[PDB]
């Protein structure tokens, strides 16, 4: 069967307002491996790099989409993931609790 | 543990366009080091980390030249597979295999294994005895039939026994300076609202590698893990890892909590409280 | 460095 993505949205450190990061949206476990994965910027696609496909040993897919950011009070973030389990687009959105 | 070469590859049929994508990736321990991807235009091997750079041209070319050729096994393997299955020509399907060795503490193999899906469920696995195969339906007992004819299994174990663990052992030293030294992580403890009768203290354990870590919250001595929240460990887009566990206290007892932190970079495990 | 070669499925 197809499994659908799981999906952690997180700053590489711990986030400080107007100190520059890594914002990092990790999408695992789903299969089968054709996925779109977005991270946004107040809603705005963000050009943010992917990781190489690969999977677990269970044979579910794992990618990285991760780009560098500075965040501050009004800015909000957040990841974007469609894939054919999900009836429409899966959004998590960033905390810096998280 | 023990350290480990392994291979992933991904071959996926796309009759759109009249072809396949076949992709693969190599790691060592927790670390991705090459990967080839048959959309590329003039496809390569090529590294994905800094160390595995000082392999020469020679090394480059011979990799390029056996993942192109296995792209081409595993996109005529995807035809062959739809014919196993009678499956409609419009769809896409998925052909993968993870192949690797584990370094035995005398520096022989371990464990090795290869294994194959189709779809994402079980097809044809090797054995442990590296000797035979394991066929999950009426498909995969085809497959079966045409190596165990052809002695695939031979040439299998003698690759695992032999050059996954030569070049893994190369790979080890040539990366030494990152393969082999443990990061230890970086640990805090954040505390947020959670509802009424409760306050959420969250331990955090960032920039570690390799992957392992253990993090335990403990009432009053007494190991907590009823409904601690531990998040799957995730990486840090530098090659490190993060991990936080997460547990929900009567407000004014903060302080009556302990988070205990053990990996292989620390000299010893870290006992962390709510300031 | 990878396998050389496998035979099809």
């Amino acid at each position: 069967v197809a499994r659908p993505p799981k999906v952690q949205v997180y700053s590489r450190h711990p986030a400080e307002n107007g100190k520059p990061n890594y914002l990092n949206c990790y999408v695992s476990g789903f299969h089968p491996p054709q996925i779109e994965i977005d991270l946004l910027k107040n809603g705005e696609k963000m050009n943010a790099e992917q990781s190489d496909l690969s999977f677990s040993k269970d044979w579910s897919f794992y990618l990285l989409v991760h780009t560098e950011f500075t965040p501050n009070a009004v800015d909000q973030y957040s990841c974007r993931v469609k894939h054919v389990t999900l009836d429409k687009p899966k959004i998590v959105k960033w905390d810096r609790d998280h | 543990g023990p350290h480990s070469l392994s291979y992933f590859y991904t071959a996926v049929s796309r009759p759109d366009r009249g072809d396949s994508r076949f992709i693969a990736v190599g790691y060592v321990d927790d670390t991705q080091f090459v990967r080839f991807d048959s959309d590329a235009p003039n496809p390569r091997m090529e590294p994905r980390a800094p160390w595995i750079q000082q392999e020469g041209q020679d090394y480059w070319d011979r990799e390029t030249r056996k993942q192109r050729d296995t792209s081409q096994t595993y996109r005529v393997g995807l035809k062959n597979l739809r014919g196993y299955y009678n499956q409609s020509e419009a769809g896409s399907h998925t052909y993968q295999s993870m192949y690797g060795c584990y370094l035995g503490p005398d520096g022989l193999l371990l464990r090795g294994y290869r294994q194959y899906a189709y779809d994402g469920a079980d097809y044809i696995a090797l054995n442990e005895d590296l000797r035979s195969w394991t066929a999950a339906d009426t498909a995969a007992q085809i497959t079966k039939r045409k190596w165990e004819t052809a002695n695939v299994a031979e040439r299998r174990r003698s690759y695992l026994q032999g050059l996954c663990v030569e070049s893994l052992r190369e790979y080890l030293e040539m990366g030494k300076d990152t393969l082999q030294r443990a990061e230890p992580p970086k640990t805090h403890v954040t505390r947020h609202p959670s509802s009424d009768l409760g306050v959420t203290l969250r331990c955090w354990a960032l920039g570690f590698y390799p992957k392992e870590i253990s993090l335990t919250w403990q009432r009053e001595g007494q190991d907590q893990s009823q409904d601690m929240e531990l998040v799957e460990t995730r990486p840090s887009g530098d090659g490190t890892f993060q991990k936080w566990a997460a547990l929900v206290v009567p407000p004014g007892e903060e302080q009556s909590y302990t988070c205990h932190v053990q990996h292989e970079g620390l000299q010893e495990p870290l006992t962390l409280r709510w300031d | 460095a990878t396998e050389i070669r496998e035979l099809l499925v």
